[PDB]
């Protein structure tokens, strides 16, 4: 033929069949032992998610949400993702004492449901009403963005203490139980309005620590609705929403490390 | 074009002096007119040689920039700029990826260009050396007056004059001469002075006395002649053009390189476009379809391989430089290993090029002297009183002297003023009797008759050094038979005795044997003149026989020859044991050529020519079956009337071939004949008459000390110490580097698979990219470099000089067996070890292997800063990318770890590491430096930006260890099978 | 610890780099030693 005879062509097939078969069987074996060394409830390493990311619902083309108020299908793209998220926080999804629980309607302290063990059933998560998100189809004019803190197993988000000076200096400082979120731009051509649990501009600490998908399915993380009823129009406004805390940090590279990058433009 | 120049020349030495003048419109006495000479100048053109048109270095460099790998790397470099252009227009990408990768790849092509350019070097100044043989000026007779003119202004027809010490300015017809002798070594390779006279003495113009040639010099006397040829039209000017004009051609090693380039280029374009369409079918945007292709290019092309080859060659050439063997062309480092036939000059190559005493006949006994340079033999006789009598004649009846200031150099190597035979005798006595000058001071010469054409003897009368005598001793030497007709007694073991027919017959026997050995034989005799008949003041007349020259006492015979170099016989046998055919090709006479052939082992004992059979059986040569003769001796005059097909039959039908009295073109023809049969041929030589053959040879080797400038220009290799044993070393080195290149190539190729497979699974699996493009270049250009080179220092696995020369048609540098092992077996194991570490990194950070399938879509989505892992955690864009790049880093390090084992297995093709050992210090160096480089690239701060290399956790380093070990075991088991059964299965499938 | 389990999300990449570079250097020196056993 090309290389060899039929007899040789066969033998080279019988070899590579057994050979690659063995190699596949060995590869699988090493994957088995790897998995055997891992927990079902907690990942081996968590230093790469460490400082929590802050992500929002409006799917930004490039950290930007520009549209026209005087146009219907101009914002119907951002309403798709906005709906996708909030559709999960339905009351019909949170039914019965299992696996949900009614928690303080005001920001409270942490809740420990034991260890990362299966020695108990599904760890009961705090309910969250999308109805706590006042004012927010969504904002056809002047968007109503929804913030979110990335989930990390066993992470206890710790707010800053009012020992020294603060950006939003001491205003509504629920020091003990709220992780604040203050959006900014100089360039003050807007109108910041925050909505959340208990009416505070933060995340209620009663939703922590997260026990993971395996130990807490259907779990709901707290949301923080933000509305920009800015009196300006037809210009790119670089708005940055920042979260503050002891366990919260940022990076010049990762522009989502505990903060937002939104470029709103109501070009109408 | 040069087929005309490969033919024997035609001449006009047969014409009379007068007749020759009519042909050139010339005067025998007055010479040309100033006007007629200038007319002929413009007519024929200058008496000069024009160098052939060369290829500029520009075109030579750029021709390498387009050879398979460079072509693919160019397509990659441009395709980078393509994707970059498409980006800069569509979505403003502030990145530098495609732009920088395009710059990097273009640089890789340029630098790789320098390496191949360095390897494909051609240092040739043939025509320049020939031009150096034309004198600046010549002496001509114009308008009846002699004047010096620019030799280029010399034309056919003018009257030229030459004298001892000057170069022949052009081909001349001798019309007048006085004691003129010439050095025709340019045409023959033999430096013994040849007389020139107006008389025609041979039909063959290269042998007649009435022609003098350009490229030669007058050694003594004076001559006048008419110019018959000028410039390019001279006999050796044509040889110049032939030699300088010959197409170089591709070396065996070069052909091998191009061959695997085709193979690897083939699989590259195959998988390249095979997966380019496979991606579009899967619905991949052309934006991405090209990005994957660039990666495929980089994965398939072994970027550092061609440069490795060059370095391995260079390092092998450095070792040979250290044995006095200079390599002018890097590729010639290997040709000697692939050589199946050596065509060797005799004089100054196989031989020392110096008349040396070989045997002596005295006391009715043949004695042998030591002919070797360094005198590696033993003594023959010292005791016999006869010896001292013969020794005295050899010293006294000798007019040769050592040049001043030689006392530093060895006797046999020092320059001597005199003819070759007298120098030989001088050096013979000086060696075994001490200072000859002393013997010539103790015995003052009073009268002598120098060797005469008519007398055929030379005699001398000396004052006997003996005090009790202080009388007159007569000594003489000459033609053995002439000396015999002048002897009455023979000095036997001390005492004289009558010359009976018995001893006279033993003389003839001794004389015939020595002459049969191709040796020049001389007779020696002396006579103690009677005291009473010769007073202390008796005057001797040299002009008229004033003393007896008959009834003298015969002392002995001495024989001499230009002997082989000490190492030559043994080197010839070694070449022949390695299955190399050795042919002699010489301008010298057949009797001498044949005798040295037997001396060095070109013709082995018992082997006969058709002429030998005929003489032994006493029958006509036509009655001899030529197939009964394995040896042959072909004279150039017969070679001339043979067609190439008939020359091919001679080459095919004889194992032991001697081509004697060959012209320079004839040497070229014999070389081409050998090549025509498909053989790789080496030429060894030292003369300008070797230049065409040396050029045409697959590898020409010139002698460094004895070699002429031309020969060393025509060669690929120079033996700087004239050590012929270096050929044996050269062939051995050549074979070793050929095997080691295979090892180094397999090693380099093996790591291609773990660079290809990640890109494929990236498409077919939709997982995060396991390894990057930049990461691949860190391997092929970084870590693999020193290890791959180090394989050039591997010792032989067996006695390589015991095997036959490779068949260049069947035995390739890269074959299917190499690809099967490197791509199909070992590289495949490396790929898995890479993937394993990849799955380990991701799974330990929260992305278990199961959830990875079909996630790249969301993984690469720059706007999704919340991807969910297996444990329910959310990752931003840059966070997961850090893990991904950490995966690139550990996959990279996995390659390094699996290359550890590969380096050790590529060490040997057959033998076990437990047999060959670990005595390669460069290899061990490679292991340490490779690992140091990898660690540095991972842990050095800032490398995460420039190369996207991230720090690895200690446990990460050990992921591929079990795969590294399986490689070592697998290959060790496999080679154990090879050795345990030379049959073929494992052998014919995987044995590189 | 409980709410004070910050060490769980921390890794000393600084020490690892220092050690990694020490090792790389020493492997580089060791290599020179073995190579220079004859040049
Ligand atoms: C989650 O809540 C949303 C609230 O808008 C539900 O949307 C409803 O969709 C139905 C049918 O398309 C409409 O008739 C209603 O007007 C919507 N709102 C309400 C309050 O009922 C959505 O269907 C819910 N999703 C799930 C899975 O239950
Ligand atoms: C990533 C995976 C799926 C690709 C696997 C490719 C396999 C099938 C390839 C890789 C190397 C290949 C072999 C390389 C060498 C030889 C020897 C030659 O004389 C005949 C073909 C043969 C035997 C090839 C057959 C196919 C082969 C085994
Ligand atoms: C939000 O909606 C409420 C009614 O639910 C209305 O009273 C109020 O004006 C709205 N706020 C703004 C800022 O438009
Ligand atoms: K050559
Ligand atoms: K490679
Ligand atoms: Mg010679
Ligand atoms: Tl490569």
């Amino acid at each position: 033929f090309l290389g060899r005879t039929g007899s040789s062509w066969f033998k080279i097939f019988l070899f590579y069949l057994i050979f690659y078969g063995c190699l596949a069987g060995i590869f699988i074996g090493t994957i088995q032992v790897l998995l055997l060394t891992l927990s079902d409830f907690e990942p081996k390493y968590q230093d790469r998610v460490a400082p929590p990311g802050l992500s929002h619902a409006p799917y930004a083309i490039k950290t930007e949400i520009s549209f026209s108020i005087s146009n219907p299908k101009s914002y119907e793209s951002f309403v798709k993702s906005m709906h996708k998220l909030m559709d999960l926080y339905n009351e019909s999804s949170q039914a019965g004492n299992s696996p949900f629980e009614d928690c303080s309607d005001t920001p409270a302290d942490y809740i420990k449901r034991g260890d990362l063990d299966d020695s108990q059933g599904q760890k009961k998560a705090c309910r969250f009403s999308r109805m706590w998100l006042k004012n927010c189809g969504y904002a056809e004019g002047k968007p109503c963005v929804v913030a979110k803190l990335n989930r990390i197993i066993g992470f206890y988000p710790k707010p800053l203490k009012n020992t020294t000076d603060l950006p939003e200096e001491l205003q509504a400082n629920y020091n003990q139980y709220v992780l604040p979120l203050r959006c900014a731009a100089r360039e003050k051509i807007g109108s910041i309005e925050y909505f959340g649990l208990g009416g505070y501009a933060g995340f209620p600490l009663q939703y922590y620590p997260y026990y993971g998908k395996r130990l807490q399915k259907k779990y709901l993380q707290p949301l923080l609705a933000i509305q920009f009823t800015n009196l300006t129009q037809n210009m790119e406004l670089r708005i940055e929403c920042k979260v503050y805390g002891e366990n919260i940090d940022y990076s010049e590279k990762d522009r989502f490390r505990g903060r937002f990058e939104v470029k709103i433009e109501v070009k109408s | 074009l040069d087929e005309l120049k490969k033919e024997v020349s035609m001449d006009d030495h047969k014409l009379s002096l007068d007749e020759l003048h009519n042909k050139y419109g010339t005067d025998l006495t007055r010479g040309l007119t100033n006007a007629r000479a200038k007319e002929i100048l413009a007519r024929d053109g200058p008496n000069s040689l024009t160098p052939p048109p060369t290829t500029p270095e520009w075109i030579k460099f750029c021709r390498q920039l387009f050879g398979g790998f460079s072509i693919l790397l160019w397509i990659g470099a441009i395709l980078c700029f393509l994707a970059y252009g498409i980006q800069a227009a569509t979505e403003d990408e502030p990145a530098n990826d495609n732009l920088y990768l395009g710059v990097v790849l273009s640089t890789v092509v340029i630098v790789t260009g320098c390496f191949s350019y360095y390897q494909e070097a051609k240092s040739s100044r043939i025509m320049d050396s020939f031009k150096n043989m034309v004198p600046q000026q010549a002496l001509v007779i114009r308008d009846g007056e002699k004047s010096t003119i620019n030799a280029e202004f010399v034309v056919a027809g003018d009257l030229v004059e030459v004298k001892g010490g000057d170069r022949i300015p052009a081909d001349l017809r001798i019309i007048s001469a006085h004691g003129c002798k010439v050095d025709n070594s340019s045409l023959t390779g033999e430096s013994e002075p040849q007389t020139r006279s107006p008389e025609f003495s041979s039909e063959n113009p290269l042998e007649t006395r009435n022609i003098a040639f350009f490229s030669t010099n007058c050694v003594e006397g004076t001559a006048r002649g008419v110019v018959v040829y000028t410039g390019d039209r001279t006999v050796m000017g044509r040889i110049a053009t032939l030699a300088s004009g010959l197409e170089v051609g591709r070396t065996p090693i070069a052909i091998e390189i191009e061959h695997f380039i085709h193979i690897i280029t083939g699989v590259a374009v195959f998988l390249g476009v095979s997966f380019f369409i496979l991606s579009l079918i899967l619905g991949y945007s052309w934006l991405e379809a090209v990005i994957f292709l660039i990666g495929i290019i980089v994965a398939n092309v072994p970027e550092g391989l061609l440069a490795t080859v060059t370095v391995c060659l260079t390092l092998t050439a450095k070792r040979m430089a250290r044995k006095n063997c200079l390599v002018k062309n890097l590729e010639a480092v290997e040709t000697l290993g692939s050589t199946s036939t050596i065509c060797s000059d005799k004089t100054g190559t196989l031989t020392q090029n110096r008349m040396t005493v070989a045997h002596m006949w005295f006391d009715n006994q043949i004695h042998e002297a030591d002919t070797t340079e360094n005198q590696s033999g033993a003594a023959f006789d010292k005791t016999s009183a006869t010896w001292s009598a013969l020794s005295r004649i050899a010293a006294l009846c000798n007019r040769a002297v050592f040049q001043a200031g030689q006392d530093n150099v060895p006797i046999l190597k020092r320059s001597v003023a005199g003819d070759a035979s007298e120098s030989a005798l001088l050096k013979c006595i000086e060696l075994c009797c001490g200072s000859v000058q002393g013997m010539r001071d103790r015995n003052p010469k009073i009268v002598e008759i120098p060797f005469n054409s008519t007398n055929k003897y030379q005699l001398s009368i000396h004052e006997n050094e003996k005090s009790s005598e202080s009388r007159y001793l007569l000594v003489m030497k000459g033609a053995p038979e002439r000396i015999l007709d002048r002897c009455s007694t023979i000095l036997l073991n001390g005492a004289e005795e009558p010359l009976k027919e018995d001893m006279k017959e033993a003389f003839q026997n001794a004389y015939l044997e020595l002459g049969g050995l191709g040796e020049r034989v001389l007779g020696f005799c002396h006579f103690a003149l009677p005291e009473d008949k010769y007073n202390e003041g008796y005057p001797f007349d040299a002009d008229e026989p004033n003393f007896p020259t008959t009834d003298l006492c015969f002392v002995g015979l001495m024989a001499m020859i230009d002997p082989p170099r000490a190492a030559v016989p043994d080197a010839v046998g070694k070449c022949r044991s390695a299955g190399i055919k050795v042919i002699m090709v010489t301008g010298d006479h057949p009797i001498t050529a044949k005798a040295i052939a037997k001396g060095v082992g070109i013709i082995s004992e018992g082997n006969e020519t058709i002429e030998d059979i005929a003489a032994r059986l006493n029958i006509p040569i036509g009655q001899v079956n030529p197939r009964d003769a394995k040896a042959c001796v072909v004279h150039g005059s017969d070679l001339k009337d043979l067609s190439t097909e008939v020359l091919d039959d001679i080459l095919h039908y004889h194992t032991e071939i001697v081509f004697a009295r060959t012209s320079p073109q004839q040497k070229l023809i014999i070389v081409e004949g050998c090549q025509r049969q498909g053989a790789i041929v080496a030429v060894t030589g030292d003369g300008v008459n070797d230049s065409p053959a040396l050029k045409k040879a697959d590898i020409g080797v010139a002698m460094g000390i004895s070699g002429s400038d031309v020969s060393k220009q025509a060669a690929d290799m120079i033996l700087l110490d004239d050590n012929f044993a270096s050929i044996v070393t050269g062939v051995e080195e050549g074979r070793l580097i050929f095997d080691n290149l295979k090892k180094s190539i397999a090693y380099t190729l093996t790591s291609n698979i773990p660079e290809i497979t990640p890109f494929l699974v990236f498409i077919i699996g939709n997982v995060p990219l396991p390894l990057g493009t930049v990461t691949i270049l860190c391997i092929d250009l970084g870590t693999d470099m020193v290890p791959a080179i180090s394989l050039a220092y591997e010792q032989a696995e067996s006695d390589i000089m015991k095997r036959q020369p490779r068949n260049p048609k069947t035995d390739k540098l890269v074959n299917e067996r190499l690809i099967s092992m490197a791509y199909g077996q070992i590289g495949m194991i490396q790929a898995l070890g890479g993937f394993f570490s990849y799955f380990v990194i991701l799974a330990e950070n929260g992305f278990l292997p199961m959830d990875l399938i079909g996630k790249r879509v969301r993984w690469d989505d720059r706007w999704i800063s919340d991807v969910e892992d297996s444990f329910g955690q959310q990752w931003t864009y840059e966070q997961r990318k850090i893990v991904e790049f950490t995966c690139h880093t550990s996959f990279f390090i996995s390659i390094v770890v699996v290359q550890w084992a590969d380096l050790i297995i590529c060490k040997t093709r057959r033998n076990s590491i437990f047999q060959q050992g670990m005595k390669n210090k460069i290899l061990i160096f490679g292991l340490f430096e490779e690992t140091a480089l990898a660690a540095f690239l991972s842990y050095c701060p800032g490398t995460d930006v420039a190369l996207r290399m991230y720090p690895l956790k200690p446990s990460w380093w050990f992921c591929a260890f079990p795969y590294s070990l399986i490689i070592f075991l697998y290959d060790e088991m496999r080679r154990f099978i090879i050795r345990r059964s030379p049959g073929g299965w494992v052998e014919q499938e995987t044995y590189y | 610890e409980g709410p004070d389990n910050d060490e769980r999300f921390t890794y000393d990449y600084y020490r690892l780099r220092v050690v990694g570079l020490i090792v790389a250097a020493v492997l580089c020196v060791i290599g020179i030693i073995i190579l220079l056993a004859g040049k």
